[PDB]
């Protein structure tokens, strides 16, 4: 306590409840996270449906 | 004369951190480190006047083979070429000015000789990354640059805020080293190899351009990367300065010069974004290191956008990152010795006068300020102009919008570096400490950084300075005139009423505070939610009591 | 085998040494274990790599219990018998040299058996050597000494039924006839992985580790770390590979997702934990996940990528649960409150503790770099994203290991003084294989 | 200010001496007891398990959600390898019988 | 409006922090000392304005207004001289506590120096 | 000046909350978060909802322009065509995806340039 008087004492305390996150918070900002960080599974899917659209349009048309 | 460019700064580390430093001592050291700073950048001059003006590569087999399994084949092998030798020369030649001022500048530190073997590491590291002729050993340089910068952003230990920093930048290079490794597997699996010669890329998987630009985006510090660039100003001064120069910094632009291997649309977004952030962000600071922090990752975001344009963008691309070293280096330096002859005061509204400082200091500042101003006939005049006036001309109309974009930028540099030079000297005294520095080895540091910037004037980085693109007189000298605005407007000091916004831009648009969160903390929880409900929780089997 | 009689003999004669005679009694435990790291250099210099795949062969007769040497067999023997005097280095009771050295026994030869009997006698034959080690009366703990003997009881329970119905189906249990019949292959594929999914600590079968790595002393950690999870890699690739590929392409999905899971779920616990001990623990958990799917990967070079990460974990996470055990030794604590600034305090072992961070982070000059490298390579030539997940979870690894470096070495310096002559000869020889094998592994 | 060793080396242990010897537990911590509670509770945080609403719910959607991802994602891995290997749909656990294990003696 | 440590004070320390935290924003806000001054000046006529009043109702809206306004103009970047908390130069290179020394410790009681078993 | 005075950080005396590691208390007062704004008031008051409100404008003011001049704007508003090559230099030049000469649009193979220039990403089998 040699130094209080200097730089401020230890009366004033952190205002934090050291709690958890509420869960749909949690929820949308781990989704976020996901499309965000893991966007190449994303687009390899998206190129897996566009690709086969494409053969399902050519045996539909091919067979008529 | 080759190798010695890039062991030889290893060995002054390795010398002034072992055991053979207890009888060298303060003194014995930094006689070592600035000695063996000198004959790496003889040897650099060497190598950039063969490689360079007389074109006669060299490849080293160095160390034979580092690892081969299968068809994935790492050497230890270097390669000097035309880009390789603009670095050497660029890296060794701040490192060595940096050197020499930091065996005066850290003259009362404890750990002196640990704080030059730290420095000399780096630059050595930094050397490797640039010299290596495959991708696995420039992942060597790229991680060793990686944590010397994290042993000296942290220097001062028992400092949290500076700990934290360091791994803050830690953790944020981190993201993009990982993206960066992804890219080096796509590229390997579809060409075959590692070394730079054999990657020759016409029309590659998307993949490839997207991951190697963003691990360049990590450490180059662009766009939701930089902000680990503003808090690295923890450590002292002499780091600050290599680390916005010639490492760290550089080494991403470096690597996408060296690849071309991009796709356009993302690069110019990205660093013309970045360029008009940087320089909001650093009109609106007061902490003296922080508007230079911030102009430099505006300058990265405009090499960012040349590189861009094209190969004869790249190739402005890598003189603007040659001309903008040797300034900014200057301008660290420089701001330095006012903070140390201001007694360790950052913050520009206790400056004033003309008594704080040395007249070389003084003339320091001034001279590298105008070379980053674009003031005519001056270093950065010439490169800057350059990939202005290429950006005025592409075909893209992607790059209409990037060419506003770096002449707002260019206004706003103008504004806060005029407004840097105006609080430090021209206003009236605000501070209470008066302790100028005029030491032989700092103002000859500064002196050798002024040189470099002269040399870039009398002999070009490459072959486009003089070459002529054909613009109308009022598109060629509107720089000029936007130059002027800055200096004008800031001369004037005027502000505006507008606070919300000051107070938007000053606090940095909340970069930080949206990161607290968004990832952050949700990292934790979810931590919590493994462990408390998982491995406690869900998974966990109990006793049978009897 | 005249010359493992011999050593086995050798080192068995030190019940009959007089106690009071305390110089000798270290030396002769000492020795016992020096001499079969040099027999295994010497079996080092004899292998031809230009000849079989099978070298030295030895086979008893009807008993089972046959013997060879491939590769990955000779890299991780030659690492057991370098951990284990270091081992010897940190114990002071005869009983404890006992139990080490006769775990010596079966771990060495149970890493180059050919009979899968032979395995399963050799190697759970040191379930209660473990659980005497693990549960030690005034320092150990009992509940986690009953967690790992009976998770590995319950594999290896689940194992014997299907070990004995192949043997009942070609009429042996030799792996080269074994690799060569018809046999049901569901029903054993699904016995090994029940074995080899808890000695490689695979989730949700992991629990176990957490604690008895921790309630270990400092040599029960650097061996159950260093030598005792390679046992289910090398499990995967001499016994379940070559006998039941059919399942082993199957399972692929299954095992991909244990493996990301197990991956991903360990590195978020580990942001968690405030035991430096519970620390090191954890980190094991995600790097034998790699390793798992690069076996299972089976793509470029996969036995020899997923060797060499086993090599390079042995080597790396053995010398931070050395360091960590001389915190405890001479601080009487693991807790992270109450150390700080360890930089100013212990030089030398703060030095040591961020080589071998960065080592275990898999930063350059390190072979868990090149290791890591090669494992992702192997991964991503079956698909791109699989290796793309370990790719961009790499900030969550050194997350956790600065964060634990930063909060015991920086800051205000309370602490235990530096290390001794003992403690740093004790971490020196993993520091010099780490330096050769991070940066020229091979010729 | 012990003696623990004679001028020719000789360590001795002080057993009835005054003087404390320094030894191996001079460094030892002295133990803050709401720590020790707090490393103690979270030693055994089994027992605070409870199935509440926000344990269940955080339980089904990240941990069961995310191990459904990652099967998902290996089984798109799987399929993805073998069409871009030349091999038709192979035989995963619970798929009925097809090709596992190609020929090296067939060219795909 | 204030923090719960300031709604505490007493009415006289109250305004006097409230005062006092209005010079230093105000130091915070400027460019120099030299812009300062005036805008010092100001803000001192401004509470001498309040001086003689009585009525607790309107001293309370105008006390409260106030707080508002210093909570609304808290300066992102304050001003804090280096060697205090908050400030660039504090917890740099602080003299090492003692820290107490063993000689000699691999030498006593050598061949016992494991752990038991 | 190594030496200057700095005050401690005090021992906890009280029990302590389930989830303390979220504090860093590197023995020197203050500690600080594990992260930065994490918890604790922000620099200038301000709040997530300040900056996620004023984003909300901001984020379309600056993605407002690229939009427009990649949608609605084209090659033809250069008043000059891209630099000529003859045709054993330029067609190895135009190979690169990379390059600003496939917006030469008095190239008799314009479209089909243009059309080789699209970004895949998974490559096809
Ligand atoms: C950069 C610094 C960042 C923080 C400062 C915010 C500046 C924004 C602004 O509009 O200030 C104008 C601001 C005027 O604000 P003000 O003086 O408080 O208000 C006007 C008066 O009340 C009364 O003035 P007036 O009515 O006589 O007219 C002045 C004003 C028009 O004032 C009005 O009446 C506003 C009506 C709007 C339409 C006209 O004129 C204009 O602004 C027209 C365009 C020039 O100009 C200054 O006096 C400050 C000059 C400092 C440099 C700014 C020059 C422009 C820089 C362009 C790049 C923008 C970068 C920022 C990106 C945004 C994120
Ligand atoms: C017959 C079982 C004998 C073998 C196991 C043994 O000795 O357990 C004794 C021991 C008896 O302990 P206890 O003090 O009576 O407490 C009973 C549970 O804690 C009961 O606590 P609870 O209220 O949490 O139990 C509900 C239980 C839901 O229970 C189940 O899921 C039962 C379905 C099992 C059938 C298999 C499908 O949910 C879980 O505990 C998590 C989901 C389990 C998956 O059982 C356990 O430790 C729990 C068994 C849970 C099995 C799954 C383990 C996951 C890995
Ligand atoms: C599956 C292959 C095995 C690879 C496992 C990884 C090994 C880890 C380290 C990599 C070193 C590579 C060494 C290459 C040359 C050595 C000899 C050699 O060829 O290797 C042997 C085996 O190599 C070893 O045993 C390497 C030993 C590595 C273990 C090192 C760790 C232990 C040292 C600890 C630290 C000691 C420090 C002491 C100093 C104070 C056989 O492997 P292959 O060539 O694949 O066999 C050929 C196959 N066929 C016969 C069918 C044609
Ligand atoms: C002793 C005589 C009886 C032994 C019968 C053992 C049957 C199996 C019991 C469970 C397995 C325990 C094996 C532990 C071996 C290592 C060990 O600790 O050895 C012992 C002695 O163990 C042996 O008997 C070693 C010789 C047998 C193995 C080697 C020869 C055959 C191979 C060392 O002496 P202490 O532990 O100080 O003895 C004190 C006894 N007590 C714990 C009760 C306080
Ligand atoms: C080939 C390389 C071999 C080694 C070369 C490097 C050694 C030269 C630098 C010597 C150590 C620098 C520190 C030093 O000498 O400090 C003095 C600075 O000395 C100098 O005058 C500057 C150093 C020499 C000039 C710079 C040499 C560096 C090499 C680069 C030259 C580029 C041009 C301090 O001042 P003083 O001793 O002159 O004055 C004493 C004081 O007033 C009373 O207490
Ligand atoms: C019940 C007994 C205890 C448990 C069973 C132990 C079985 C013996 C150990 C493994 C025996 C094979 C050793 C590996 C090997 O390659 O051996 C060959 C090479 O010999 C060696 O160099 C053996 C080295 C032994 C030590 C190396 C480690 C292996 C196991 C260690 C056991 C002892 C460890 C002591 C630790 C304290 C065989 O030589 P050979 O001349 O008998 O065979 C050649 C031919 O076929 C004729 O039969
Ligand atoms: C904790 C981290 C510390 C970081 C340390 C710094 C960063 C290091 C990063 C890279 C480390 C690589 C070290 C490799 C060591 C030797 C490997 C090669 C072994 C060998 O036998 O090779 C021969 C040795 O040659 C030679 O070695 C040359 C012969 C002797 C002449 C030069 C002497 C060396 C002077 C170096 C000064 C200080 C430099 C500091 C790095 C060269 O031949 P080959 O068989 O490969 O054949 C091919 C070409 N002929
Ligand atoms: C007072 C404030 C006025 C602001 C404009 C700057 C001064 C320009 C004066 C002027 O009218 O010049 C015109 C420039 O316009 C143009 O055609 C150029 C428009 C863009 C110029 C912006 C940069 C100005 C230089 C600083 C005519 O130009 P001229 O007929 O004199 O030009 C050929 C001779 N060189
Ligand atoms: C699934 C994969 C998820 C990928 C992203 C995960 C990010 C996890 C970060 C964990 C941080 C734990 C350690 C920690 O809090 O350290 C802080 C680092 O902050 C930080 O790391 C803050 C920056 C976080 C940015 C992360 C993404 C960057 C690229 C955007 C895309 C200290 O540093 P501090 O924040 O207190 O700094 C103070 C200097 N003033
Ligand atoms: C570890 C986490 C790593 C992942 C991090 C983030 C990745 C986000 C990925 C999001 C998309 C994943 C891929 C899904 C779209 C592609 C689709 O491929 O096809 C699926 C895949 C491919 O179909 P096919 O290619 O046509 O055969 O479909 C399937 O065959 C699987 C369908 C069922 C999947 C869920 C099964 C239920 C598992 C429950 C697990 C919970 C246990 C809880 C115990 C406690």
């Amino acid at each position: 306590t040699s130094l209080d008087h200097v730089f401020g004492d230890n009366s004033n305390k952190l205002n934090y409840n050291f709690e958890p996150m509420g869960m749909g918070s949690l929820f949308i900002r781990t989704m976020v996270m996901v499309g965000v960080f893991f966007f190449p599974v994303f687009i390899m899917i998206n190129d897996d449906y566009k690709y086969t659209s494409f053969l399902d349009k050519v045996a539909a048309a091919k067979a008529a | 004369m080759f190798l010695l460019s890039v062991f030889f700064p290893l060995l002054g580390g390795l010398v002034n951190t072992s055991p053979i430093a207890r009888f060298l001592g303060h003194r014995g050291s930094s006689i070592i480190a600035i000695g063996c700073m000198v004959v790496a950048f003889i040897s650099s001059v060497v190598i950039y006047y063969e490689v360079v003006f007389m074109g006669c590569a060299v490849s080293v087999d160095v160390f034979g083979t580092w690892f081969s399994v299968g068809t994935f084949h790492a050497g230890w092998t270097f390669n000097f070429d035309l880009l390789t030798a603009n670095m050497l020369f660029t890296v060794t030649g701040v490192s060595m000015a940096v050197h020499m001022y930091a065996c005066d500048y850290m003259r009362q530190d404890p750990h002196l000789n640990l704080f030059l073997g730290y420095l000399s590491y780096f630059t050595g590291f930094m050397c490797v990354l640039v010299a290596a002729d495959n991708l696995l050993v420039m992942l060597v340089g790229w991680e060793g640059i990686g944590v010397c910068s994290y042993l000296l952003i942290g220097y001062w230990s028992h400092r949290l805020s500076a700990v934290k920093s360091a791994q803050k930048a830690i953790l944020v290079n981190r993201v993009s080293d990982g993206l960066l490794m992804w890219g080096v597997l796509w590229v390997w699996y579809h060409l075959g190899s590692l070394e730079y010669d054999l990657l020759n890329v016409y029309s590659a998987s998307g993949f490839v351009g997207l991951s190697i630009l963003i691990g360049a985006m990590g450490k180059s510090a662009q766009i939701l990367f930089h902000v680990w660039l503003a808090d690295a100003m923890e450590g002292p001064t002499p780091v600050s300065a290599l680390i916005h120069a010639a490492t760290l910094v550089t080494a991403g632009v470096y690597l996408l010069v060296r690849l071309h291997i991009h796709d356009e649309m993302f690069v110019i977004i990205v660093g013309s974004l970045t360029a008009f952030m940087a320089g909001v962000f650093g009109a609106t600071q007061s902490d003296l290191k922080r508007v230079i922090a911030y102009s430099t990752c505006s300058q990265l975001g405009y090499m960012m956008v040349s590189l861009g344009l094209g190969e004869t963008g790249g190739e402005a691309s890598m003189g603007h990152l040659m001309t903008h070293a040797s300034f900014k280096a200057a301008l660290f330096l420089a701001a330095g010795m006012v903070i140390s002859g201001n007694g360790g005061n950052q913050h520009i509204a206790r400056y004033g006068g003309s008594a704080h400082s040395a007249m070389f200091t003084m003339l320091t500042l001034m001279v590298a300020s105008l070379s980053l101003i674009g003031w005519p006939e001056l270093s950065g005049f010439y490169s800057k102009e350059t990939i202005l006036n290429l950006a005025a001309i592409c075909a893209d109309p992607i790059a209409d919008v990037a060419h506003t974009l770096l002449l707002l930028t260019a206004m706003l540099t103008s504004a806060y570096t005029t407004k840097l030079f105006y609080q430090c000297f021209m206003v009236d005294f605000s501070g209470s400490s008066v302790t100028p520095v005029r030491n032989v080895l700092p103002i000859l540091a500064m002196a050798i950084l002024l040189l470099d910037i002269m040399l870039k004037v009398w002999v070009g980085t490459n072959l486009l300075s003089g070459m002529l693109f054909f613009l109308p007189w009022g598109v060629k000298t509107l720089p000029f005139g936007l130059m002027v605005a800055g200096i004008l407007t800031a001369t004037a000091a005027v502000g505006s009423e507008r606070f919300t916004l000051i107070r938007f831009c000053g606090s940095r648009w909340g970069f930080d505070q949206l990161f607290a969160r968004s990832p952050v903390n949700p990292i934790f929880d979810l931590g919590r939610i493994t462990w408390a409900i998982g491995d406690r929780g869900l998974l966990s089997v109990g006793n049978l009591r009897a | 085998m005249f010359i493992s009689v011999l050593l086995i003999l050798f080192a068995l004669c030190v019940t009959l040494i007089p106690e009071a005679h305390y110089h000798m009694v270290r030396v002769w435990s000492f020795v016992a274990t020096i001499i079969p790291m040099w027999v295994v250099t010497w079996m080092w210099w004899n292998f031809d790599a230009s000849g079989h795949g099978l070298q030295m062969l030895v086979i008893l007769g009807r008993s089972h219990l046959a013997f060879g040497i491939d590769g990955v067999a000779l890299s991780l023997m030659l690492l057991t018998t370098v951990l284990f005097p270091i081992c010897m280095m940190l114990l002071r009771t005869v009983a404890g040299f006992m139990t080490f050295i006769l775990l010596e026994v079966l771990v060495l030869s149970a890493l180059c058996v050919l009979d899968l009997l032979g395995f399963y006698i050799l190697f759970e034959a040191s379930l209660i050597l473990l659980f005497l080690l693990i549960g030690r009366a005034p320092y150990g703990s009992l509940e986690a000494a009953y967690k790992i003997v009976l998770y590995t009881m319950a594999g290896s329970l689940v194992l014997l039924p299907t070990l004995f119905m192949i043997y009942s189906e070609c009429g042996t249990t030799n792996v080269l006839y074994m690799t060569c019949a018809y046999n049901h292959q569901t029903v054993l594929g699904w016995g090994l992985l029940a074995v080899l999914a808890v000695k490689i600590p695979l989730m949700p079968v992991h629990l176990w580790l957490p604690e008895a790595h921790v309630a270990a002393p400092t040599a029960g950690s650097v061996l159950l770390a260093g030598v005792l999870l390679k046992l289910g890699g090398i499990g995967f690739l001499r016994f379940m590979l070559p006998v039941v590929p059919e399942f082993c392409v199957s399972v692929f999905p299954l095992v991909s997702t244990l493996c990301l899971v197990s991956f991903l779920f360990s590195t978020l616990s580990t942001l968690r934990q405030i035991d430096l001990k519970k620390i090191v623990a954890y980190s094991s958990i995600a790097h034998m996940s790699m390793v798992t799917l690069a076996i299972f990967s089976q793509s470029e070079f996969s036995a020899y990528s997923s060797s060499f990460l086993m090599i390079a974990h042995g080597l790396i996470s053995p010398a931070l649960f050395l360091i960590v055990g001389i915190l405890y030794d001479r601080a009487h604590t693991k807790f992270i409150l109450y150390f700080s600034g360890l930089g100013a305090s212990m030089p030398i072992g703060s030095t040591l503790f961020f080589l071998f961070t960065l080592g275990n982070l898999a930063f350059p000059l390190f072979p868990n770099f090149i290791a890591e490298v090669l494992c992702m390579v192997s991964i991503f030539a079956v698909h791109e994203l699989l290796a793309y997940v370990f790719c961009v979870c790499q900030v969550l690894g050194a997350a956790y290991g600065f964060w634990a470096f930063n909060r015991v070495v920086h800051g205000l310096p309370r602490g235990p003084a530096d290390v001794t002559r003992t403690e740093f000869h004790t971490v020196l020889p993993l520091l010099i294989g780490a330096v050769w094998l991070g940066i020229k592994p091979m010729a | 200010e012990a003696k623990q060793f004679t001028p020719d080396g000789k360590y001795m242990p002080g057993i009835f001496s005054k003087a404390k010897p320094l030894d191996r537990s001079t460094q030892w911590v002295h133990k803050n007891p709401y720590i020790e509670a707090w490393y103690y509770r979270r030693d055994h945080f089994e027992n605070e398990f409870v199935w509440n609403y926000r344990t269940t719910i955080e339980a089904l959607w990240f941990l069961g959600g995310f191990t459904a991802a990652a099967y998902a994602l290996s089984v798109f891995a799987f399929r993805q390898a073998d069409r871009r290997s030349g091999y038709p749909k192979r035989q995963i656990l619970g798929d009925e019988p097809a090709m596992v294990l190609p020929d090296e003696r067939q060219f795909y | 409006m204030a923090s719960e440590v300031v709604l505490a004070l007493p009415h006289k320390l109250r305004v006097m922090r409230m005062y006092r935290t209005g010079l230093k924003e105000l130091i915070n806000w400027s460019a120099n000392r030299h812009e300062w001054y005036p805008r010092a000046y100001a803000l001192r006529q401004e509470f001498e304005d309040s001086k003689a009043l009585t009525d607790r109702e309107e001293i309370r809206k105008k006390l409260e207004h106030g707080e508002e306004l210093l909570a609304r103009f808290r300066h992102w970047e304050p001003l804090i001289k280096p060697e205090f908390v908050g400030g660039t130069a504090y917890s740099i290179n602080p003299a090492q506590p003692k820290l107490k020394f063993i000689p000699n410790y691999d030498a006593m009681d050598e061949y016992k120096k494991g752990d038991h078993l | 000046g190594a030496g200057a005075p700095v005050k401690l950080a005090p021992r906890p005396d009280k029990p302590l909350p389930t989830w303390y590691e979220l504090w860093w208390d590197n023995g020197y007062y203050p500690g600080q978060p594990a992260a930065d704004f994490m918890f604790g008031a922000w620099p200038g008051n301000m709040t997530e909802t300040y900056y996620l409100r004023f984003w909300s404008v901001f984020g379309l003011a600056l993605a407002a322009p690229f939009y427009y001049v990649a949608n609605f704007t084209d090659e033809t508003r250069m008043p000059m065509v891209p630099q000529q090559y003859p045709a054993e230099v330029r067609d190895v030049l135009v190979q690169r995806r990379n390059s600003m000469l496939k917006h030469d649009f008095s190239a008799p193979d314009f479209k089909e340039v243009k059309d080789r220039a699209k970004i895949y990403w998974t490559p096809m089998y």
